[PDB]
């Protein structure tokens, strides 16, 4: 369907829209969800 | 007497400020690379 | 019908107590946790 | 299904599932599924913070762990990222549809378009003009 | 629903009736829509019926919209007893007036 001039194009948006996501998603979710836990297990408190 | 009516041009407009540039300012990098958010000065990783 | 069909498909097809107590427990300290569905198409 | 909030991505302009313009999930699956839609002749096909994250969600496991069975066995089971994206596909001309597409190594195997994202959000405590809400760590 | 004596003033047990009540608006209500949906829009449906006795295959699409709709969540396990008594009532009442 779709030509492959197009979805070698696609590819490009796909790729940089993931990887600002990624680079967001990181520091603003992620980053808390790692220690979150390890507060739930009592491991992390030194 | 005279009343020619033709040349008044009575606007007194201003400066309008519709301008257009073409300076380039693609900077793929800040599309590409990504962005993160740290809390101090300083970061360091390990390898 | 509705009703019926969606408990059936949530409860008595699909793990739903292991989905709902997942999406709990593995939510209050990841701040959001999702749940997710789709239309399966299994073939023998 | 439930999905472990590791294996989820998310435009910082988006609030909801209805304003999202890029979202993204991680989706594990088997060779089979993806010989279903494409590439037959080749299946050799082969983001650490997502798998530290969920392997922190206790110890005993890992999710990047060899699990044994040999990469070329059809029942191998594959990382892939699955997307839902507001873009022109089409030319911008045309209004901007929301399609599913899903991906692989360098392969697109399936595109369509959708009205809605098959997910949905759990949250205590939200906050207004956002997308993540509060979280019981965050206040204790 | 304790008027009783259980009249759950305790602004501890409010806020946490917040955030089940969040659980059941953002995210309940919209796996239900998510699934009328999904399943308004792909299949064949059967509905073992009685008056004839025997699944009538519902062409799916059939059915009505959301808009409709009204859903509720978190039943209490024990509806059926209180449906019934409601019936029995109904029953009375309805025997009550020979019109």
């Amino acid at each position: 369907k779709y030509s492959e001039e197009v979805l070698d194009e696609l590819r490009v948006d796909l790729q940089r829209r993931f990887n600002y996501a990624q680079g967001y998603v990181d520091m603003a979710v992620k980053g808390y969800a790692r220690e979150a836990w390890e507060y739930f297990y009592g491991n992390l408190p030194a | 007497t005279l009343f020619v009516s033709y040349d008044q041009n009575g606007k007194k407009l201003s400066f309008a400020n519709w301008i257009s540039v073409l300076s380039p300012q693609d900077t793929p990098f800040v599309s590409m690379t990504g962005k993160e958010s740290i809390n101090q000065t300083i970061f360091s990783w390990q390898t | 019908v509705a009703t019926k069909l969606v408990n059936q498909i949530l409860l008595r097809d699909n793990p739903g107590y292991n989905i709902i107590s997942s999406a709990a427990q593995e939510c209050l300290v990841t701040r959001n946790s999702f749940i997710k569905y789709y239309w399966d198409e299994q073939t023998s | 299904e439930y999905v472990p909030s590791e294996q989820i991505f998310v435009d910082e302009h988006a609030t909801s599932f209805a304003d999202a313009q890029y979202f993204c999930h991680r989706v594990r699956r088997s060779k089979e599924d993806l010989v279903a839609m494409g590439f037959p002749k080749d299946e050799i096909e082969a983001t650490t913070q997502s798998t530290v994250a969920w392997s922190r969600t206790d110890w005993r496991q890992d999710i990047d762990a060899d699990i044994g069975t040999d990469t070329e066995d059809i029942a191998s089971m594959v990382w892939v990222y699955e997307h839902y994206i507001r873009t022109g596909v089409l030319d911008k001309n045309k209004e901007s549809k929301l399609y599913q597409v899903i991906q692989a190594g360098e392969h697109i195997l399936h595109t369509e378009e959708v009205t809605h994202i098959p997910f949905v959000t759990f949250c205590p405590y939200p906050i207004p003009g956002s997308f993540y809400g509060q979280s019981v760590y965050d206040i204790t | 629903a304790y008027a009783t004596v259980g009249l759950m003033m305790n602004a501890a047990q409010n806020r946490l009736r917040m955030v089940c009540r969040n659980i059941a608006h953002n995210g309940m209500v919209e796996l239900m829509r998510g699934i009328y949906n999904l399943i308004r829009e792909n299949g064949e449906v059967p509905i073992e019926v009685q008056t004839p006795r025997g699944m009538i295959q519902v062409n799916p699409k059939q059915l009505p919209a959301r808009h409709n709709l009204q859903v509720v969540v978190a039943i209490s396990p024990n509806e059926k007893a209180e449906r019934a008594q409601k019936l029995i009532s109904l029953k009375q009442l309805i025997a009550a007036d020979a019109q």
